[PDB]
């Protein structure tokens, strides 16, 4: 990812302040509230059927948790996320058969959490550089597909 | 143009904008120009710097168009008749370019509402959004 | 749901598929399946081989239904609702998969009509797959 | 690029008889016909306000040969698509600043037009190859902007 160094610092220490389990679990959920066709891929969560349900279910939270954690990781590792994503793009290229166009969407769900969470402090520039994370991160993930 | 309950929670979330509608497409349009720089190339008139004046006004037309729309949910395609020939007809934006003016949208009403801006009514202002966004290119389809 | 040009020229290329509509569908499926291997994931229980009988029983439907929807061009939501139901809320399909078959189906008749297959055809036919491919994921929307 | 022997030899037999200049001139001229926001980038060819006026425009038939042709250099490159169009996603890139979903549809274009020239021989197995040929070029194209 092509990130100035003032860019990195910007989003590193953002990152400091990021509950994973809060912010994962919201992430996740909303993606599976707003674009439902993503539910057929957790069916083995039980009820995702309304709002309430998917916000709430504990699966949801554990496993907003692990997405969460494994962005975290791609953070700390913005020079090598083909490195870092690799067994996780073949999870969801080969196993899942994900269309790469939800890692996209959820990248963009979970800019929308970190607005939501950070107000005024995540700035029109800070989300710039996310955008460029998240963007970084939908790629290498698609990896396995190209 | 959305289902019912959509209908509700839009217009819901709509007031508790209120008199920001102004305000926030402005920051939605400096997020977009930021974020995502291709789209800046349909404005080479504007001055794109922070706290711009042009945007300023620009962001103005925006969530005033964004507040018909609302008042005019059962009837988008008449009300926004006269800025889908501008976008589509005279500017040839592409389309991709309204999904991510949307997603900057979200999150600038994330910012600001963080409380109002719960689960469901996210998924109606996405709907919205979208629907508003088929309007503007329909003259494409 | 299109214009009246488009109306037109989708009437009168569906006139030159006449009865073929069932081995395009067919046609259309097979190159899907093995263009866009993701797509396989919706038939387990379907035999995808070259020839399968399920799949050329599959694609005659798929043929009748847009034989259908070209016979009701001024109301797809309404001629095509109990398939919006099935393919949103039973299967839900992801979006991206309509865009899929949609340029298969757009690759096979060009493979058999190939001076039909006009610039101006072709575009009038996108837009109506498009067309086709909102209502059947309006469920979502 | 990952294509079996078997496919690449198909792929490489058929471009012997792709026409650079019908098959281009006729893929760019579709392109601007079917997703008219495309025009925006074409100013200075003059008139595309019609399927006529775009389909029989010299400036498009003659630009259409010159991509058809950038095309065929990828089909013969198919273990660096990244080093044969890093100048290329220079230029559309940073200079045009073309979304590069485009880029997948004049790939797509591509697709139907040799369906079109082709006929049967253009077979849904072969069709399969050359989807993953178009989309590799999109993603070697697509490669300055990640
Ligand atoms: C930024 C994009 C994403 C990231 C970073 C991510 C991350 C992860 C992680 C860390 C796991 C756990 C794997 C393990 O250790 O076994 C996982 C599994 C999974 N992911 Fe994702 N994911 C992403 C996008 C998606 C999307 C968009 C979908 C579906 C629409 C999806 C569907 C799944 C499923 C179904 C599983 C397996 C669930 C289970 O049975 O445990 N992922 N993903
Ligand atoms: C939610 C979707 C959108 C809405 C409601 C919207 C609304 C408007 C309005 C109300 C105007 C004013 C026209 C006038 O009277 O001068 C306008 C103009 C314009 N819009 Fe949009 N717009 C949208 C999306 C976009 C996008 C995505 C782009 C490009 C990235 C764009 C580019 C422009 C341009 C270049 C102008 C002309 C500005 C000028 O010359 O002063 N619009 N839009
Ligand atoms: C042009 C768009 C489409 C049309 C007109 C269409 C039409 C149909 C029709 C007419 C049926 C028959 C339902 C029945 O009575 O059993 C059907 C079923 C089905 N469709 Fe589609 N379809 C479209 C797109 C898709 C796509 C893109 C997918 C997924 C990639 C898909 C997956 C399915 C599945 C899994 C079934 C059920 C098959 C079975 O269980 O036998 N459809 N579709
Ligand atoms: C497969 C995708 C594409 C390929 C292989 C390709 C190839 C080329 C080539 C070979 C040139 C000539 C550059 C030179 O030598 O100076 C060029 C220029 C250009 N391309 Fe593309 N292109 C692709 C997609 C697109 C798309 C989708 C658009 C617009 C929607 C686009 C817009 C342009 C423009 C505006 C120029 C410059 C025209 C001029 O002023 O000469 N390209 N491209």
């Amino acid at each position: 990812v092509q990130l100035s160094g003032e860019e990195k610092a910007a989003v590193l220490a953002l990152w400091d302040k990021v509950n994973e389990e809060e912010v994962g679990g919201e992430a996740l959920g909303r993606l599976l509230v707003v674009y439902p066709w993503t539910q057929r891929f957790f069916d083995s969560f039980g009820d995702l059927s309304n709002p309430g349900a998917v916000m709430g279910n504990p699966k949801v939270k554990a496993h907003g948790k692990k997405v969460l954690h494994s962005f975290g990781e791609g953070v700390h590792h913005l020079d090598n996320l083909k490195g870092t994503f690799a067994a996780l793009s073949e999870l969801h290229c080969d196993k899942l058969h994900v269309d790469p166009e939800n890692f996209r969407l959820l990248g963009n769900v979970l800019v929308v959490v970190l607005a939501r969470h950070f107000g005024k402090d995540f700035t029109p520039e800070l989300q710039a550089s996310y955008q460029k994370v998240v963007a970084g991160v939908a790629n290498a993930l698609a990896h396995k597909y190209h | 143009v959305l289902s019912a309950a959509d209908k509700t929670n839009v217009k819901a979330a709509w007031s508790k904008v209120g008199g920001h509608a102004g305000e926030y497409g402005a920051e939605a349009l400096e997020r977009m120009f930021l974020g995502f720089p291709t789209t800046k190339t349909y404005f080479p008139h504007f001055d794109l710097s922070h706290g711009s004046a042009q945007v300023k006004a620009h962001g103005k037309k925006v969530g005033d168009a964004l507040t018909l729309a609302v008042g005019h949910l059962d009837d988008l395609p008449g009300a926004l008749s006269d800025l889908s020939n501008l976008h589509a007809h005279k500017l040839r934006v592409d389309p991709v370019n309204f999904k991510l003016l949307s997603h900057c949208l979200l999150s600038t009403l994330a910012v600001h509402l963080p409380n109002d801006f719960t689960p469901a009514v996210h998924a109606s202002l996405d709907k919205f959004l979208s629907s508003v966004s088929t309007v503007l290119t329909s003259k494409y389809r």
